[PDB]
C-alpha cells in the first residue's frame, strides 16, 4: 500500500518532467 | 596632499597588527616547551 | 618532576633487587621499544598473538618470571613460550636469532637493558592503558 | 614577447607559443629539476638509509627501485652495497646542471626564434611534418632502453625476483617471451578483479621479455613517422596546433597515471614489497595466515572449523577457485605472492599442505606482511583510523599509488581545459563569443 | 546640531565603513574574534572536560579549541563578574566562560552586521535583501549555538568552538540525535549543496557564453566596469541546456535571484530541525521498521544497519565525552562485532 | 542521397534538436536508459542482498519493507569484490539477484554515461561555437561520483564497499568511513566542505546582490521579476551601484566590479574545492586516511593528555567495533 | 567609486615604515615570546603547564562540580595537585 504511494509520487514527478520540458513556457527573443 | 597616521583605517589595522605578531611570538615562543 | 626517580625504578631479579634509572635510558627505551619494532607490538597489547599483553602481571605469571628487569633480557636474547617450554627463537626477534630480524643485530645489553626498563615502567604511568588496547585507548 | 600581444601572467607559458619558441630551454630547463630531483631525494634517500630496518619502513620511494633492478641487494631483499644507490643519484643530480644550465640558456641568450634558425628541422607547428619526424626520433629514442633494461637484464646484473626459485633475490633474466600471443595477450585480458590487462604479471621472463618487444615496436615508429606525412583521414579528424598537441599527448599521461596508481597498489612482482609494502590484499591476507596458523598451532582443526558467520573462520571456499582464507579476506583470494604460493594447491589451498608442510619462514614473513600493511594518516602514524601513537609507517604503495591517482586525474582535468580551448581555434569562438556574429542569435529556435 | 554632528561624522566613507551599526558591530565582532583567539592559544580547557585546548598546552591548529562551561554550570551566562566566577579573570577564564563571552559577544556581531547590510544598504539605494539573506545563518548560529544548548542540560552540550572539537559535535548528534536521518537537516544538505552546484554552475556558465569583447587571451580585462552590456549572451544561454539538460534558465532577474533563495531556505529548514534536537525531539525513530525489527531477526535495512553504528557511537564515547557522568563501563558491556 | 547515413550524420549533430545529442550522445543516451530501467525497478522491488562476505541479506526495495528513506538497491558482495558479475555470469537469474548484481550495472552504467554527458556537456559548446571550460565545471561532480563507486571499490578490493545506491545508504557508507579513515580530520575533505559551504554561499552572495541592484520596470502590484526579457542586450542590474555598496559593506576592495571575474570566482570555487574532496576520497581510497593525533598530547609523568581530537577517535571507535559485524574473522580491520 | 583615504602601497613601501617597525615589530614577536618564557602565561589564564595537569599519585580529573562555589573547587583541587 505505502510502496505505491512511494511509486506514484516517484511517478507523478517524472511526468512533471514530461510537461515542464516539454510543454514548458518558450523563451521569446524580443 | 598630508594625509594622517591616525586613520579610522588604522585603528583598526592595528588592534590586528599589534596583537598578531605579539601572539605570533608567543607561539614561535611554545615550539620548544619541552617536559 | 613527574617521571619521579622511583617510579623510574623497578624490579631487577625474581630475589627483589631494584635498578632505578635515568631518564637517558628510560629515552632509548622508548626509541628502542618503536625501532626493535612496536609493528605487531604498538602500545600495549599483541597484533600477531592478542592473547598475550605486556601487562606487569602476565610477566610475572610467565615462566620463567619475565616481570625482571632481567627476565626479559633473557627471552629478547633467547626466546620461549609462555610455557618456556620450547625456544620461539625462529619466530620471535632475538638475538639468538639476528638473521631473522635485522632490527634485532645493533642491539646491545645497553640497548637491551633499556627497552627492557620500558616495558616494565611504561604501565606505572599508563594504568591499564598499557595492557588493553582499542577500549582504552 | 611583453604583456599587450600575449596573455596575462598567471597564462604566463602561453607567449611562448607564439613565433617559435624561444626556448626549447623552458622544457629542457626543467627537464633538469626532475633528473636532479632524482639527484636530490636519491641522495636524501641513502642519506636516511639504514641497512636492517625493511627498506619500505624507511620512506624510500626512490631507493627501491634500484633494488627492483638488482642492483645492491642479492640474497633476500638485503642490501649488501650502499654504494650503487649512492652512485645513481649523485649522477643524476650532477646529470642535472648540463640539463639545467642549458635549458636555462637557451630560454634568455639564444634565439628568441629558432623558427628562424630553423634549418635543423625547426620550428612551427602546424608544419605536419616537422612533427612526425620530431616524435619520430624521440620514438626511437624510448625503444632504445626498452632494450638498456634487457641489457641490465639480461647482460649486466639481472633484476630482483621475488619468485625466482630460492627466494627474493637478484637473478638474471635467461630466456625472455617469445611467443606474441603472451606478452601482446594481456591488453586482451580481462580488466576486472581476477585478471588487470596490465598488472597482472607473474615474472620478469614475461616483463624483458615484454619491453623487448616494446623496444622494437616503439623504435619501428620513431623510424616510420620520421619518414613519412600522416594520411587525410589523419589530418581531417584531429585539429592541428601547438596547444592541441599538448592537449592530446597530456591525456595520455593522464590515462597513464592512473594505470600507474592502479598498478603500485596491485602488484608484488614489480614492486616486490620487500623494498615497498605488502600490498593491500596482500595485508589482510597475512593477517589470515598468522592466524590460521595460531589456531591450528593451538591445536584447532582448522579446515573444519565452522566460522561465525556460517563460513569457517580459517579457511572458506569461492565460486571459480573452490580454496582460499576466509574473512572479509576474501576479496582478496586473487593476491598472489611467493610467501603463499607453496601452501597452493590444485583445488586451492590445501588442507594436507597447510597443515603440515607450512614452514616457519612464512610465519615470520606473515605476520611482519600482518604487521606493516598500507594503512596510515597525513600524520604519518601508520595503522588503522583510530590507533595510538607509537608505531608509524607509511606503505611507499600508499603514497606511490594515492599521490599518481590525485595528479593523474588533475590532468585528466588537462586533457579537456586544453582540448576545450584548442578545439575553440579550430573556428575561432576561443577568444570569446562575437557579438554581432553568434550562431545562436540566428538559429531555428528549438521551439 | 548634536546628533546629526556624530552621524554625518560616522556616516560617510572613509574607507572602512563605521555606522550606526558599527558601534555595536566592530565592538562585539572584534572581541569575539579575539575570544576564540585567546583561547585557542593560551586558555585551557582542562577544568571542563580534562581536554587540553590551548597551543600553549601542546594542542595543535586542528585541536585547539574554547572548550564550553562544564555540566556543572547548565545555561548561566557564567558572569565575569557573576557569583559563579567572580572577576577573577584566572577562574573565570577557567571555568570556561570565554565561551557564553565568545558567543553572545558573538550573537551580537551577527545582529550588529546584518544591520549593518542594512545601513550601508538604506544609504546606497539598493534592495536591502542581502540583509535578509544574511538571515540564513543567524539562525543557524542561534539554534546551534543557543536555542540547541538552552533546550539541553548545560551549555557543555553545546557546540565547542573547535576544528576537532566542532567535528564532535557531528559524530555526538549522528551518534545521539541520529541528525543523519532527520527530513530538515536533510533540506539544510539540500540546500547548501544544492546552491553550491547552483553557484559553480552559474559562475562557469556564465564565463563560458561571454562576448569576446576584448583583443587577445586575456577576457578578464575586456570587460567594461563602465556601462551596460550584457556580457554573457543570455540567448547562447538557454538554447544550450535547453539542449544539453533539457531546461533554460530565461531571465536573469530569477536566475541571479533563486540563487539568493536555495541556501538562506534550506539553512532555515536546518535551524528547525536542530530547534527539534533542542527537545530532544529527534528523528532516530521510524517505527514502521523496528517494530518488524522485533520479530523477523533476519530482515535488516541499511536504517537498522545504520542506526547500529550510532548504537556504538554512545557505549564508546559518552564515558569520556560526558566526563561529568562518571560513566563506567566494564569490559563486557561494550557491544562489538565478533573480531574486534 | 549519395548515402542514407550522412542524415544519420548531421542529426546527431543537429544544432537545433529540442535536445541535443551528440556522439557522446548516442552512447550517454542508452547507457543511462538501461541504467535507470535497472534501478527504478531494483528500487520498488528487488530482494535482498548478501552485501557483506557473509550471507546476511540486506534488504532493500520499497516492496521489500523500505521506506523511501531507507531505500536503497545494495551493492555486489565480497564473494565477487571485483570480479566482474555481470547478468551472463550468473546461473540463475535470481544468482545475480542475490549476490547483488543490479549494483554493478546500475553503477557500471550511469558511472559511464556520466561522463559522456560530460564529452557531450561540451560537445555542444563546440556545435554551439562558446568557449568551453564550462564541461570541466561538470568534471568534479563526476569525480566523486567515480571516486564514491569506482576508485574507493578498487582501492578496497571489492564494490562491496561502494556508497550503496540509496538514500540511508549513503549516510552507511559515510558513518563506517569516518571509523576506518577518519575523513572528518581529512585535510582534503576540508578544503572540500570549504568550496561547497562557500559556493552554498557565494551562490546566495551573487544572487543576493543581482536582485538586491536589481533596477527599475514595476509597480508593486506587477512582479518586480517581470522587469527583462528574454535576449535582452544590456543586463538588468546596475553593477556600479553594486560593486558599490558590498565593496564599501567591509573593505571596499575585497570587492568585485570585474563582473567576468566574479562569475568566475563562483566557478572555480565550488569547483576546485570538491575537486579536492573528490581526491580526498580518492586519497584515502589506498588508505592515507584523514590525521591522527590520538596520546599525541602527554604530561611529564606521561599520563596522558586527551586532545579534543581523542573524542573525535573516541566516537570513531564505537564506530569501528559495531560496523560489519559478524564477517570480521580477525583483530584487525585490513579492510 | 571616488575613494581618498591615506594609501597603502605608499607606507609598506615607505621608508618610515620599515624603520619605525622594523624596531618594534620583533618587539612584540619578542613581548610575546617572553609572556610563555616567564611562564607567566600559565598564571595569567590558569592554563596548567605539563609538569603539573594531574597530581602526583591520583589518576582521576579535577572536574569543578557546583556551578555556585566553584571556586573552592578549582582550589582544593589546585590545592591538594602539586
Ligand atoms: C568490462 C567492461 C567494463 C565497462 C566499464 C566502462 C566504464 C568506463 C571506464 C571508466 C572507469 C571504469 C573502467 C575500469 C578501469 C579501472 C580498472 C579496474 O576496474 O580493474 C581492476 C584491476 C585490478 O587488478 C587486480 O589484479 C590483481 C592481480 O594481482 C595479484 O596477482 C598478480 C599476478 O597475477 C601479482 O602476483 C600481484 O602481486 C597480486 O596482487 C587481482 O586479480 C585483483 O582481483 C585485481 O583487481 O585494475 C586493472 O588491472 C585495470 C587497470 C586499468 C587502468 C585504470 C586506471 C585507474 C582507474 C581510473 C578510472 C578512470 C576514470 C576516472 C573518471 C573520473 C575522473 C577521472
Ligand atoms: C600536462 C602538462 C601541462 C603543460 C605543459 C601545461 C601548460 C600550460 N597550461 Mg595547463 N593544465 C594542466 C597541465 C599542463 N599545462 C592540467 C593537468 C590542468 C588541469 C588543472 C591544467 C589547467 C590549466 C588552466 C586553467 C590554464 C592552463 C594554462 C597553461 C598554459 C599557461 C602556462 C602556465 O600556466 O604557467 C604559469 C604557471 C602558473 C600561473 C602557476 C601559478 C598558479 C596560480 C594561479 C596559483 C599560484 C600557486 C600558489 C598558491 C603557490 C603557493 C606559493 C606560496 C609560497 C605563496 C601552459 C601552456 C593557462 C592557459 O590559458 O594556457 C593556454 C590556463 O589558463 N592550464
Ligand atoms: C616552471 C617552469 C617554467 C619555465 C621553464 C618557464 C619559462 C619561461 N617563461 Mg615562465 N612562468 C612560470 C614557469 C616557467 N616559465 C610560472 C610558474 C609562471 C607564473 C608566474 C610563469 C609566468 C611567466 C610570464 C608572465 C612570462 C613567462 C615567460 C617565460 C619565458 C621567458 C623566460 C625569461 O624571460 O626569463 C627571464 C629570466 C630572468 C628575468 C632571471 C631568471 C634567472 C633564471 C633564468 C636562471 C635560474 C637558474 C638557476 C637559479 C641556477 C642555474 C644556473 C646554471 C648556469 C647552472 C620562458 C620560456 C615570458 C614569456 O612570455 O616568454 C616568451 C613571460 O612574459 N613566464
Ligand atoms: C611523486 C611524488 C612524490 C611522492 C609520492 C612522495 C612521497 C613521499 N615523500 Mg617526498 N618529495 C617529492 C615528491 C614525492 N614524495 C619531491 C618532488 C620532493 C622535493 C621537494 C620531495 C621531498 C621529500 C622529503 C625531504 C621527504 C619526503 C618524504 C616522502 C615520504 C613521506 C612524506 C609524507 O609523509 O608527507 C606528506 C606530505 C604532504 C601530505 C604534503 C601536502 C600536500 C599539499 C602541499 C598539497 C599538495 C597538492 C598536490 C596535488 C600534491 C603535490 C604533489 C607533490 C609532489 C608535492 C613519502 C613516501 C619524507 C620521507 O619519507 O623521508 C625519507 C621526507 O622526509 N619527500
Ligand atoms: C636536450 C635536447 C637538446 C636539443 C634538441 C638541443 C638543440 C640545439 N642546441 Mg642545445 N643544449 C642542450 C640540449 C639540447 N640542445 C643542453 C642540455 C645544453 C647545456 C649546455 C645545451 C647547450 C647549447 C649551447 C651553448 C648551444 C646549443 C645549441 C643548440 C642548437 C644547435 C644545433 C646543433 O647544430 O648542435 C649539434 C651538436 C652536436 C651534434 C653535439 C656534438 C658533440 C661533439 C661532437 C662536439 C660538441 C662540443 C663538445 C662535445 C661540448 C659542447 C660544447 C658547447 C659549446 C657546444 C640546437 C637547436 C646552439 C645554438 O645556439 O642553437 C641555435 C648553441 O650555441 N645548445
Ligand atoms: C608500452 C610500453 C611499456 C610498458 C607497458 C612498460 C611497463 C613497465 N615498465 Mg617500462 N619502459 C619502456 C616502455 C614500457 N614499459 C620504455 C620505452 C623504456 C625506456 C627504455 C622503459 C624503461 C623502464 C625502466 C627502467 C623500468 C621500467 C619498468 C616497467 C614496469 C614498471 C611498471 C610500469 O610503470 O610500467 C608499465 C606501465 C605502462 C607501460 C603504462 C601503460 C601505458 C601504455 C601501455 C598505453 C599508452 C597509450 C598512449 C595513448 C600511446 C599513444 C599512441 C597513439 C595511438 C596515440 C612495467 C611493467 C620498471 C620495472 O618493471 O623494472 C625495474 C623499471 O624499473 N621501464
Ligand atoms: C609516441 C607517441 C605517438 C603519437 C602522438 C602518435 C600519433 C600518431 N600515430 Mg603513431 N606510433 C607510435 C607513437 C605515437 N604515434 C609508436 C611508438 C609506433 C610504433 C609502431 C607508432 C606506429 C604508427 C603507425 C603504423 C601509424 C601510426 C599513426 C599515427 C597517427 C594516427 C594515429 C591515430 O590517430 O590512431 C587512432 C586509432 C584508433 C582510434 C583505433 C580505433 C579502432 C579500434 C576499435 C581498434 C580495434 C581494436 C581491436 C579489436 C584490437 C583490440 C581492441 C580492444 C579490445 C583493445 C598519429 C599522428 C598512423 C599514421 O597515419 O602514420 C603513422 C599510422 O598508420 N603510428
Ligand atoms: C613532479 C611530480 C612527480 C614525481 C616526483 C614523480 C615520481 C615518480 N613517478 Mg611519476 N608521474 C607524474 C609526476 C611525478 N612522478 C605525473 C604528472 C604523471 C602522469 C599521470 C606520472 C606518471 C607515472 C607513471 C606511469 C610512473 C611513474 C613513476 C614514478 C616513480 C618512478 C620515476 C620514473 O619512472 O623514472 C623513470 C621511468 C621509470 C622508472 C619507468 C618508466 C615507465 C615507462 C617508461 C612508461 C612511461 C614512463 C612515464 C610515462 C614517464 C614519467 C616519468 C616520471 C619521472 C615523470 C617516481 C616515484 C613510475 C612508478 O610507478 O615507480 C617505479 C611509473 O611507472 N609516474
Ligand atoms: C561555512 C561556514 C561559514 C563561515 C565561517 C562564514 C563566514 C562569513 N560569512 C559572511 C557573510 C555571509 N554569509 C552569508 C550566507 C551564508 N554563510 C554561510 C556559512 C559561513 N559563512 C552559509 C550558512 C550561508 C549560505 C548563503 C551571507 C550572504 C553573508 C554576508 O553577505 C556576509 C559577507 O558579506 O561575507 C563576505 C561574512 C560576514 C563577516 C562578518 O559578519 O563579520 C562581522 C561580524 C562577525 C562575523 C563577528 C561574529 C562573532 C561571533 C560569530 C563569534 C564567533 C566566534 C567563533 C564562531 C569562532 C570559532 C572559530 C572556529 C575555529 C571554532 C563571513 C564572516
Ligand atoms: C623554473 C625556470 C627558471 C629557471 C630554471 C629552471 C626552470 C630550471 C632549471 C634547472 C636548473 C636550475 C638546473 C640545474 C642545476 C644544477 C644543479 C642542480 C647542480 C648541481 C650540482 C650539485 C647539486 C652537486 C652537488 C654535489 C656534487 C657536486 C657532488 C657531490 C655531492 C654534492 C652535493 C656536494 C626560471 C625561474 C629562471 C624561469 C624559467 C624556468
Ligand atoms: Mn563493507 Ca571495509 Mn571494515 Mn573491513 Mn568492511
Ligand atoms: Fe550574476
Amino acid at each position: 500500500m505505502e510502496t505505491i504511494t512511494y511509486v506514484f509520487i516517484f511517478a507523478c514527478i517524472i511526468a512533471l518532467f514530461f510537461f515542464a520540458i516539454f510543454f514548458r513556457e518558450p523563451p521569446r527573443i524580443t | 596632499v598630508s594625509y594622517p597616521i591616525f586613520t579610522v583605517r588604522w585603528v583598526a589595522v592595528h588592534t590586528l597588527a599589534v596583537p598578531t605578531i605579539f601572539f605570533l611570538g608567543a607561539i614561535a615562543a611554545m615550539q620548544f616547551i619541552q617536559r | 618532576a613527574e617521571l619521579t626517580p622511583e617510579v623510574l625504578t623497578v624490579p631487577l631479579n625474581s630475589e627483589g633487587k631494584t635498578i632505578t634509572l635515568t631518564e637517558k635510558q628510560y629515552l632509548e627505551g622508548k626509541r628502542l621499544f618503536q625501532y626493535a619494532c612496536a609493528s605487531c607490538h604498538v602500545g600495549g597489547i599483541t597484533k600477531t598473538n592478542p592473547s598475550l599483553d605486556l601487562r606487569t602481571e602476565t610477566l610475572a605469571l610467565a615462566t620463567p618470571p619475565r616481570d625482571n628487569i632481567e627476565g626479559l633480557v633473557d627471552y629478547m636474547k633467547n626466546p620461549t613460550t609462555y610455557d618456556g617450554e620450547q625456544e620461539i627463537a625462529e619466530v620471535h626477534p632475538s638475538l639468538r636469532s639476528a638473521d631473522i630480524f635485522p632490527k634485532m643485530r645493533n642491539l646491545t645489553e645497553k640497548d637491551l637493558v633499556a627497552i627492557a626498563g620500558h616495558i616494565l615502567v611504561e604501565p606505572k604511568i599508563l594504568g591499564d592503558k598499557w595492557g588493553g588496547g582499542k577500549v582504552y585507548y | 614577447d611583453q604583456e599587450s600581444s600575449g596573455f596575462a601572467w598567471w597564462a604566463g607559458n602561453a607567449r611562448l607559443i607564439n613565433l617559435s619558441g624561444k626556448l626549447l630551454g623552458a622544457h629542457v630547463a626543467h627537464a633538469g629539476l626532475i633528473v636532479f630531483w632524482a639527484g636530490a631525494m636519491t641522495l636524501f634517500e641513502l642519506a636516511h638509509f639504514i641497512p636492517e630496518k625493511p627498506m619500505y619502513e624507511q620512506g624510500l620511494i626512490l631507493i627501491p627501485h634500484i633494488a627492483t633492478l638488482g642492483w645492491g641487494v642479492g640474497p633476500g631483499g638485503e642490501v649488501v652495497d650502499t654504494f650503487p644507490f649512492f652512485v645513481v643519484g649523485v649522477v643524476h643530480l650532477i646529470s642535472s646542471a648540463v640539463l639545467g644550465f642549458g635549458g636555462v640558456y637557451h630560454a634568455i641568450r639564444g634565439p628568441e626564434t629558432l623558427e628562424e634558425y630553423s634549418s635543423f628541422f625547426g620550428y612551427d607547428w602546424k608544419d605536419k611534418n616537422k612533427m612526425t619526424t620530431i616524435l619520430g626520433f624521440h620514438l626511437i629514442v624510448l625503444g632504445i632502453g626498452a632494450l638498456l633494461l634487457v641489457a641490465k637484464a639480461m647482460f649486466f646484473g639481472g633484476l630482483y625476483d621475488t619468485w625466482a626459485p630460492g627466494g627474493g633475490d637478484v637473478r638474471v633474466i635467461t630466456n625472455p617471451t617469445l611467443d606474441p600471443r603472451v606478452i601482446f595477450g594481456y591488453l586482451l585480458k580481462s580488466p576486472f578483479g581476477g585478471e588487470g590487462w596490465i598488472v597482472s604479471v607473474n615474472n620478469l621472463e614475461d616483463v624483458v621479455g615484454g619491453h623487448i618487444w616494446i623496444g622494437l615496436i616503439c623504435i619501428a615508429g620513431g623510424i616510420w613517422h620520421i619518414l613519412t606525412t600522416p594520411f587525410g583521414w589523419a589530418r581531417r579528424a584531429f585539429i592541428w596546433s601547438g596547444e592541441a598537441y599538448l592537449s592530446y599527448s597530456l591525456g595520455a599521461l593522464s590515462m597513464m597515471g592512473f594505470i600507474a596508481t592502479c598498478f603500485v597498489w596491485f602488484n608484488n612482482t614489480v614492486y616486490p614489497s620487500e623494498f615497498y609494502g605488502p600490498t593491500g590484499p596482500e595485508a589482510s591476507q597475512a593477517q589470515a595466515m598468522t592466524f590460521l596458523i595460531r589456531d591450528q598451532k593451538l591445536g584447532a582443526n582448522v579446515g573444519s572449523a565452522q566460522g561465525p558467520t556460517g563460513l569457517g573462520k580459517y579457511l572458506m571456499r569461492s565460486p571459480t577457485g573452490e580454496i582460499i582464507f576466509g574473512g572479509e579476506t576474501m576479496r582478496f583470494w586473487d593476491f598472489r605472492g611467493p610467501w603463499l604460493e607453496p601452501l597452493r594447491g590444485p583445488n586451492g589451498l590445501d588442507l594436507n599442505k597447510i597443515k603440515n608442510d607450512i614452514q616457519p619462514w612464512q610465519e615470520r614473513r606473515a605476520a611482519e606482511y600482518m604487521t606493516h600493511a598500507p594503512l596510515g594518516s597525513l600524520n604519518s602514524v601508520g595503522g588503522v583510523a583510530t590507533e595510538i601513537n607509537s608505531v608509524n609507517f607509511v606503505s611507499p604503495r600508499s603514497w606511490l599509488a594515492t599521490s599518481h591517482f590525485v595528479l593523474a586525474f588533475f590532468f585528466l582535468v588537462g586533457h579537456l581545459w586544453h582540448a576545450g580551448r584548442a578545439r575553440a581555434a579550430a573556428a575561432g569562438f576561443e577568444k570569446g563569443i562575437d557579438r554581432e556574429s553568434e550562431p545562436v542569435l540566428s538559429m531555428p529556435s528549438l521551439d | 546640531g548634536w546628533f546629526d554632528i556624530l552621524d554625518d561624522w560616522l556616516k560617510r566613507d572613509r574607507f572602512v565603513f563605521v555606522g550606526w551599526s558599527g558601534i555595536l558591530l566592530f565592538p562585539c565582532a572584534y572581541l569575539a574574534l579575539g575570544g576564540w583567539l585567546t583561547g585557542t592559544t593560551f586558555v585551557t580547557s582542562w577544568y571542563t572536560h580534562g581536554l587540553a585546548s590551548s597551543y600553549l598546552e601542546g594542542c595543535n591548529f586542528l585541536t585547539v579549541a574554547v572548550s564550553t562551561p562544564a555540566n556543572s554550570m547548565g545555561h548561566s551566562l557564567l558572569l565575569l563578574w557573576g557569583p559563579e566566577a567572580q572577576g577573577d579573570f584566572t577562574r573565570w577564564c577557567q571555568l570556561g566562560g570565554l565561551w557564553t563571552f565568545i558567543a553572545l559577544h558573538g550573537a551580537f556581531g551577527l545582529i550588529g552586521f546584518m544591520l549593518r547590510q542594512f545601513e550601508i544598504a538604506r544609504l546606497v539605494g539598493v534592495r536591502p535583501y542581502n540583509a535578509i539573506a544574511f538571515s540564513a545563518p543567524i539562525a543557524v548560529f542561534v539554534s546551534v549555538f543557543l536555542i540547541y544548548p538552552l533546550g539541553q542540560s548545560s551549555w557543555f552540550f553545546a557546540p565547542s568552538f573547535g576544528v576537532a572539537a566542532i567535528f564532535r559535535f557531528l559524530l555526538f548528534f549522528q551518534g545521539f540525535h541520529n541528525w543523519t536521518l532527520n527530513p530538515f537537516h536533510m533540506m539544510g544538505v539540500a540546500g547548501v549543496l544544492g546552491g553550491a552546484l547552483l553557484c559553480a554552475i552559474h559562475g562557469a556558465t556564465v564565463e563560458n557564453t561571454l562576448f569576446q569583447d576584448g583583443e587577445g587571451a586575456s577576457t578578464f580585462r575586456a570587460f567594461n566596469p563602465t556601462q551596460a552590456e550584457e556580457t554573457y549572451s543570455m540567448v547562447t544561454a538557454n538554447r544550450f541546456w535547453s539542449q544539453i539538460f533539457g531546461i533554460a534558465f530565461s531571465n536573469k532577474r530569477w536566475l541571479h535571484f533563486f540563487m539568493l533563495f536555495v541556501p538562506v531556505t534550506g539553512l532555515w529548514m536546518s535551524a528547525i530541525g536542530v530547534v527539534g534536537l533542542a527537545l530532544n525531539l529527534r528523528s532516530y525513530d521510524f517505527i514502521s521498521q523496528e517494530i518488524r525489527a522485533a520479530e523477523d531477526p533476519e530482515f535488516e535495512t541499511f536504517y537498522t544497519k545504520n542506526l547500529l553504528l550510532n548504537e556504538g557511537i554512545r557505549a564508546w564515547m559518552a564515558p569520556q565525552d560526558q566526563p561529568h557522568e562518571n560513566f563506567v563501563f566494564p569490559e563486557e558491556v561494550l557491544p562489538r562485532g565478533n573480531a574486534l | 542521397s549519395a548515402n542514407l547515413w550522412e542524415r544519420f550524420c548531421n542529426w546527431v549533430t543537429s544544432t537545433d534538436n529540442r535536445l541535443y545529442v551528440g556522439w557522446f550522445g548516442v552512447i550517454m543516451i542508452p547507457t543511462l536508459l538501461a541504467a535507470t530501467i535497472c534501478f527504478v525497478i531494483a528500487f520498488i522491488a528487488a530482494p535482498p542482498v548478501d552485501i557483506d562476505g557473509i550471507r546476511e541479506p540486506v534488504s532493500g526495495s520499497l516492496l521489500y519493507g523500505n521506506n523511501i528513506i531507507t531505500g536503497a538497491v545494495v551493492p555486489s558482495s565480497n564473494a565477487i569484490g571485483l570480479h566482474f558479475y555481470p547478468i551472463w555470469e550468473a546461473a540463475s537469474l535470481d544468482e545475480w539477484l542475490y549476490n547483488g548484481g543490479p549494483y554493478q550495472l546500475i553503477i557500471f552504467h550511469f558511472l559511464l554515461g556520466a561522463s559522456c554527458y560530460m564529452g557531450r556537456q561540451w560537445e555542444l559548446s563546440y556545435r554551439l561555437g562558446m568557449r568551453p571550460w564550462i564541461c570541466v565545471a561538470y568534471s568534479a561532480p563526476l569525480a566523486s561520483a567515480f571516486a564514491v563507486f569506482l576508485i574507493y571499490p578498487i582501492g578496497q578490493g571489492s564494490f562491496s564497499d561502494g556508497m550503496p545506491l540509496g538514500i540511508s545508504g549513503t549516510f552507511n557508507f559515510m558513518i563506517v568511513f569516518q571509523a576506518e579513515h577518519n575523513i572528518l580530520m581529512h585535510p582534503f575533505h576540508q578544503l572540500g566542505v570549504a568550496g561547497v559551504f562557500g559556493g552554498a554561499l557565494f551562490c546566495a552572495m551573487h544572487g543576493s546582490l543581482v536582485t538586491s541592484s536589481l533596477i527599475r520596470e514595476t509597480t508593486e502590484t506587477e512582479s518586480a521579476n517581470y522587469g527583462y526579457k528574454f535576449g535582452q542586450e544590456e543586463e538588468t542590474y546596475n553593477i556600479v551601484a553594486a560593486h558599490g555598496y558590498f565593496g564599501r559593506l567591509i573593505f571596499q576592495y575585497a570587492s568585485f566590479n570585474n563582473s567576468r571575474s566574479l562569475h568566475f570566482f563562483l566557478a572555480a570555487w565550488r569547483v576546485v574545492g570538491v575537486w579536492f574532496a573528490a581526491l580526498g576520497i580518492s586519497t584515502m581510497a589506498f588508505n592515507l586516511n584523514g590525521f591522527n593525533f590520538n596520546h599525541s598530547v602527554i604530561d611529564a609523568k606521561g599520563n596522558v593528555i586527551n586532545t579534543w581530537a581523542d573524542i573525535i577517535n573516541r566516537a570513531n571507535l564505537g564506530m569501528e567495533v559495531m560496523h560489519e559485524r559478524n564477517a570480521h574473522n580477525f583483530p584487525l580491520d585490513l579492510a | 567609486g571616488t575613494t581618498g583615504e591615506r594609501p597603502f602601497s605608499d607606507i609598506i613601501t615607505s621608508v618610515r615604515y620599515w624603520v619605525i617597525h622594523s624596531i618594534t615589530i620583533p618587539a612584540l614577536f619578542i613581548a610575546g615570546w617572553l609572556f610563555v618564557s616567564t611562564g607567566l602565561a600559565y598564571d595569567v589564564f590558569g592554563t596548567p603547564r605539563p609538569d603539573s595537569y594531574y597530581a602526583q599519585e591520583q589518576r582521576s580529573i579535577p572536574l569543578v562540580t557546583d556551578r555556585f562555589e566553584a571556586k573552592q573547587q578549582v582550589e582544593t583541587f589546585l590545592e591538594q595537585l602539586k
